[PDB]
């Protein structure tokens, strides 16, 4: 084994010296024993020359002295993947961090590696079925892209990203890898308890999520690597197994800070509002990964965070270029009685066209979009004017826009607990036959309560004729 | 009374709108003139600190 | 190109002899000493963050190890040391003491005591850098924190193990709603309740002289400075002072959340510490970044906060409170350290200096603070209240443009502006007169179910003493059953509204 | 085509489309994905210039499309701030508008002694928020004949694609162009650019 | 100014732009030892710009009409480039990016532009 001895420790950055020919190479993880802890991880940045090398530690560097052993492990930081690490509260290391025993792997995959060719690459770009009515209909999620996930608090983030979670997994197979970079110490036991009495992380059944611990009260080295550690367990299923894997970033702000501060510690000068100089090569390195493969693909529905709400700064606007769908979720609704909080007209995608979803979807997102547009900008009219004011035309567009508003609002599966209903799971043939008949005068005599809370056609009849009678 | 309230109305609605329109304008102005002073004063410490 | 360490006189050594002093380990020479930094040579078995003794009596904290020198952070005045000094190593790290000898006492950032009492009984050592808790080891916030404030009990109720920052201005509610929440626990820590006791913790950091001794003698003229600690770290001192000063408060006060005992620490301010930190490090040859800051700025704040969690029933069922100050510039608060300390905490309390001046005492914006923790950790008896007058205080601000036109009011805007105006002056509260659960829920039951929309204006002021007095001599049994049980039944509710109505008529 | 600056899955889609209309027998393609080095996407735009001139110094057109203006002048600040150089405006070198210039002076028409051809260049420039008066967004329209403004504001109405006709013009493209459609579309700049003020306040 | 010493001619100088003499100075100030000034500029600013446009004045022996252009960096009239060059320049033309869009051929701006003969 390559020993090597510490020559010098300022914080996080830590010099080790080596040997000549048994030096470590640029992104290399290196061990070093303590007191209580494991190991204490310290990826190679650069080497500085003179048999010597900067190197970041991931954890806490108080108390080492100079002239300490520390050992190489002769390749990347490596992390547990497979089937084991469904359930567990993982790390930036691969460590458990749940207190419920080691994750016993057959293989361990560094958190470093090179993304997909351009001969292995998908030639077309597929769409993703999420299950949600306003989801398949409006801004539809590609098969292996990015997705911001743009909300406030309580509006409905915690609770669209287990539903779905849940629908991918029984419709199309596919697990997921919640990896909370950058967050709170109060978000990451709340998020773990909400998950097990929903069904999602199950300790003595099957669970279908990888939990992946990244809060902020570490160093810049574990909070900038919490992104590798997280995508490398979602693309061993999709490579291996062959499975529509969905990574979820929260932040994906956090991601961009946490590699300025240890660009920003080693000797590099910054960028514009103080961002690191090699931004567009650090966000790029972990987006491209996150592809489609000829096995299987990976979607990305990471929480975009605008800085100081400004989209065009350099953490917002570099983001934002390899983002293919958008689900912004804002307050207008949540308590005007839409569940969830999903704008039909913020949320927008690329996918949303006639050569990738065909000509029957383009046209029932574009009739629902230029009915929800105009009845939104006629909102100042109608309560300065009345509602008896109108022409004949105007007074059947309104009525029919405020059904459509609330059809596209299903009650999820893991939401049965505060709404009462049970969970629809609509499918994408069966939500673009629903809303085809209904802006064509189909159901035009049916009331405005009967399309809340419920999902597909058949679901409109039968709450309308149980109403009544 | 009645010509002159309702032709006020609509010159207070065309204000309102003309107001929120260069309240836009003057966001995105703001937004590039904060960006532009973080980085004017990191490069001021940065050059005397390399001198 | 060129180095330090050897040089000139450190470099006439090595070649007469390569041993001369069997040291170089536990001990080290000032090679260069000025700004509160000195360059000691040697000490190589020196462990990173570790305490030194200089040779005139001043202490340091190597912090910055090279491969030649030592860069350590002298905490007292740089007069003292010269060069050529003998600088000795203590073989320890930085900790500070602890444990229930420590209240009544105030101490320093070192855990010496400046108070002149004597000795403090500590009864453990903790370090001041330690880890924080682990997402296994924490449970949800359901105690709730009775900070005495009728617009913060009912808003924005924060809870025990959350974190809620105090940003403002300058001089618009910032230290007020810090002392009245921790002179409010009287009721419970003089009792025999150990579960429902909360220490009080405030860490004075960047404030002067004369501010850290009047704050000292306001607490202990209404018995609240015998189970509170006080942290002085004044700005006379050195940078590594004031910087370890969130740090050495957090572990004192962490030795009662892992006992069975509830904590609350108050770091006023947390834009002094933010400064602190970034003079010893450009000092220390670093590179700086943004708002001349190291890199580590925002993990600075965010490894002392979390440390404040609400541990669960098998760690021994503690909680610690975290209320940092966040001093604004001109209430501005998407700045640098506004943003970095308002996205790691769970819940803000913003203060604006327009509302203090109008007569909202303290000013807090309900439209801008917000708990991250909702009704959970919250009484049932003040969250039947609070539901109702949330929805109506939202409607009112919205509407609040049409109050100087009140000729062309119709029925529902008439309701609302009359509403709306009685619950935002029966929440304004006095400066030091902290208030119960059991007298805010009778005072926030009459103003949301209509009883006091027939009175006027400015007779907001006087019915809340008449109606508090009143309710003490003719109906105590229930203002002291909304106390013990917590909550309300239906024969609570059918009690409280023919008391409100009997003295609405004089 | 030269995708500098692009996502890997961007450069695999578009590469399908041509090629299925007969349009990728004759088209060069330049991968330079985000996902590199910041030197090879740097250099992309002057390695597709030299592929590119030997059509026109042959005697042959060529069309040069650098997509995107806007991601190689990021990747070339990445590389001079490493080596500790000076940072301008909007942190940049100095020669950030000398990078620029020299790259697209190099597609012109030659005369009739040097072969007869001619290359074109169609550099896409991306505005963060419409912000025409930029470092990276001045340097370029000081260096092209003419410029294709794309506004926000009328492609989210339906009007693809939002050409503003008061604000994109052409220094050559007068006489470069076709006689029976600049015929029949007499004073068509002059009545589009003053129907457009017309109507924003009736 | 050959033709306006030795021969005595009224030369008429026609620079475009002039903005590029303290643009190219600038890229090549950081590799020979100078310090960054403003804007990431060169500190040699105004005396390598006074040295040049000084001799291409009138003399006794003959006149020279300069009729250069400068060019706004960014359209920012308060640049190192921009702003030092205006105190050698008798009558300055400023050219609105704000005019150009209206229809005004060309965007000359009466609030801006001023001379020395407007008397
Ligand atoms: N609710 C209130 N009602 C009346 N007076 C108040 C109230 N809150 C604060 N004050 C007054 O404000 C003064 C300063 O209060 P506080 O100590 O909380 O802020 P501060 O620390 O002085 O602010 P800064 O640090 O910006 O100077 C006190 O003297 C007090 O009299
Ligand atoms: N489908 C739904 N129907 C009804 N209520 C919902 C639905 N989805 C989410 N909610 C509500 O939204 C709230 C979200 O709370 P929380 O997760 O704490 O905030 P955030 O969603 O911003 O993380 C929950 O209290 C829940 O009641
Ligand atoms: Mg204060």
């Amino acid at each position: 084994p390559a020993s090597g001895k510490i020559r010098a420790v300022i914080g996080a950055v830590v010099d080790v010296q080596f040997e000549q020919g048994e030096l470590p190479a640029i992104l290399n993880a290196l061990t070093i024993d303590q007191g209580n802890n494991q190991k204490l991880v310290l990826e190679v940045a650069q080497h500085l020359g003179e048999n010597a090398v900067r190197a970041i530690a991931m954890d806490g560097t108080e108390g080492l002295v100079r002239g300490q052993t520390v050992v190489d492990t002769g390749a990347p930081i490596s992390v547990p993947v497979g089937r084991g690490t469904l359930g567990r509260i993982i790390n930036v290391v691969g460590e458990p961090i749940d207190e419920r025993g080691p994750i016993e792997c057959k293989q361990r995959n560094p958190i470093h590696a090179d993304p997909p060719s351009f001969v292995e690459q998908s030639t077309e770009a597929e769409v993703l079925e999420t299950g949600i009515k306003v989801v398949d209909l409006l801004a539809p999620y590609a098969r292996g892209g990015k997705i911001g996930l743009f909300g406030g608090a309580g509006v409905g983030k915690t609770v669209f990203i287990q539903e779905l979670i849940n629908n991918i997994a029984k419709a199309h197979g596919g697990f997921s890898v919640f990896t909370g970079v950058g967050e709170r110490t109060r978000e990451g036991n709340d998020l773990y308890r909400e998950m097990k009495e929903t069904g999602v992380i199950n300790l003595e059944g099957e669970s279908k999520v990888a939990l992946v611990f990244g809060q902020m009260n570490e160093p810049p080295g574990a909070r900038a690597r919490v992104a590798l550690t997280g995508l490398t367990i979602a693309e061993y299923f999709r490579d291996e197994e062959g499975q529509d894997v969905l990574l979820f970033v929260d932040n994906i702000f956090r991601f961009t800070q946490a590699g300025s501060e240890v660009s920003a510690l080693l000797g590099r000068i910054p960028s514009a509002v103080g961002y690191q100089p090699t931004l567009a090569t650090d966000m790029g390195l972990l987006q491209e990964r996150i592809t489609t493969t000829r096995k299987g693909s990976v979607t990305s529905v990471q929480a975009v965070y605008v800085p100081a709400d400004d989209l065009t700064d350099p953490a917002p606007a570099t983001t934002f270029a390899h983002l293919d769908a958008t689900t912004v979720l804002s307050r207008g609704i949540s308590e005007l009685g839409i569940y969830p909080a999903v704008d039909p007209l913020d949320s927008k995608s690329r996918l949303l066209d006639v050569s990738v979803v065909g000509q029957e979807h383009y046209d029932v997102a574009t009739g629902v979009q230029q009915t929800l547009q105009a009845y939104k900008s006629l909102q100042d009219i109608i309560a300065i004017l009345g509602m008896d004011e109108l022409s004949e035309q105007d007074k059947l567009t309104v009525e029919r826009a405020r059904k459509i508003q609330r059809f596209l609002s299903q009650p999820f599966a893991v939401a049965e607990v505060f709404t009462g209903i049970e969970g629809k799971l609509v499918r994408l043939k069966d939500t673009i036959a629903s809303f085809k008949a209904v802006l064509e005068g189909k159901y035009d005599h049916l009331p405005e309560n009967a399309f809340y809370m419920v999902g597909g056609i058949e679901d409109v009849v039968a709450k309308a004729e149980k109403i009544a009678a | 009374y009645a010509s002159e309230i309702s032709a006020r109305r609509n010159a207070m609605d065309n204000a309102s709108k003309n107001a929120g329109e260069m309240i836009n304008k003057y966001s995105i102005l703001y937004n590039r003139t904060r960006q532009a002073v973080i980085t004017n004063e990191l490069v001021d410490i940065i050059t005397g600190a390399s001198s | 190109k060129a180095a330090p360490t050897e040089v000139s006189s450190i470099l006439e050594s090595k070649i007469r002899g390569v041993s001369d002093e069997a040291n170089l380990d536990e001990t080290g020479r000032v090679l260069s000493v000025g700004d509160g930094i000195a360059r000691v040579f040697g000490l190589n078995n020196c462990q990173a963050e570790e305490l030194v003794e200089f040779a005139s009596g001043v202490k340091g904290m190597a912090l910055n190890l090279e491969p030649g020198q030592v860069g350590i952070v002298l905490f007292g005045s740089d007069r003292e040391v010269k060069e050529g000094e003998i600088v000795k190593r203590t073989g320890k790290i930085v900790d500070v003491p602890i444990g229930p000898g420590m209240l009544g006492r105030v101490v320093d950032a070192l855990g010496n005591p400046i108070d002149g009492k004597g000795p403090i009984e500590a009864t453990g050592y903790a370090i001041a850098q330690l880890k924080a808790p682990g997402i296994l080891p924490r449970r949800s916030v359901f105690e709730p924190m009775q900070t005495g404030l009728k617009a913060v009990d009912a808003l924005v109720p924060i809870g025990r193990g959350q974190r809620e920052l105090i940003i403002g201005d300058r001089q618009t509610g910032k230290t007020a709603v810090a002392l009245d929440t921790i002179l409010n626990q009287k009721r419970w820590n003089d009792g025999n309740d150990e579960s429902k006791k909360l220490y009080c913790v405030y860490v004075a950091v960047g404030q002067k002289r004369s501010t850290v001794a009047q704050l000292v003698q306001t607490l202990e003229q209404n018995d609240a400075m015998k189970y509170s600690i006080v942290v002085a770290a004044t700005a006379s001192e050195a940078a590594p002072l004031q910087y370890l000063a969130p740090f050495t408060a957090c572990a004192i006060a962490e030795w009662f959340r892992d006992n069975g005992k509830h904590a609350l620490i108050v770091y006023d301010d947390l834009s002094k510490q933010a400064v602190a930190y970034r003079q010893l490090s450009l000092l220390l040859r670093r590179p700086p970044g943004r708002e001349a800051y190291p890199g580590d700025v925002f993990y600075l704040h965010s490894r002392l906060l979390e440390r404040a969690a609400k541990m669960s029933d098998a760690n021994g069922g503690g909680s610690l409170t975290a209320l940092p100050v966040i001093e604004t510039q001109g209430g501005d608060v998407s700045a640098y350290i506004p943003t970095n300390v308002i996205s790691i905490t769970d819940g803000q309390i913003f203060l604006e200096a327009e509302l203090f001046y109008k007569g909202i005492r303290p000013a807090i914006n309900v439209g801008l603070s917000v708990s991250r923790v909702g009704s959970a950790a919250q009484v049932k008896a003040m969250k039947q209240v609070a539901g109702s007058l949330k929805l109506f205080l939202a409607q009112y601000r919205e509407v609040a443009a049409f109050a100087q036109f009140g000729s062309d009011l119709d029925a529902s805007t008439k309701q609302t502006l009359s509403r709306g105006e009685r619950l935002t002056q029966l929440l304004k509260q006095k400066q030091y007169s902290p208030q119960a659960s059991e007298e805010q829920v009778p005072v926030i039951y009459a103003g949301v179910n209509g009883f006091l929309d027939n009175i006027p204006i400015e007779r907001i002021p006087e019915f809340e003493e008449q109606f508090i007095a009143y309710l003490k001599a003719n109906e105590g049994d229930i203002l002291e059953a909304i106390r013990t049980k917590g909550e309300l039944s239906s024969e609570l509710l059918d009690k409280l509204k023919s008391a409100t109505e009997t003295f609405v008529a004089t």
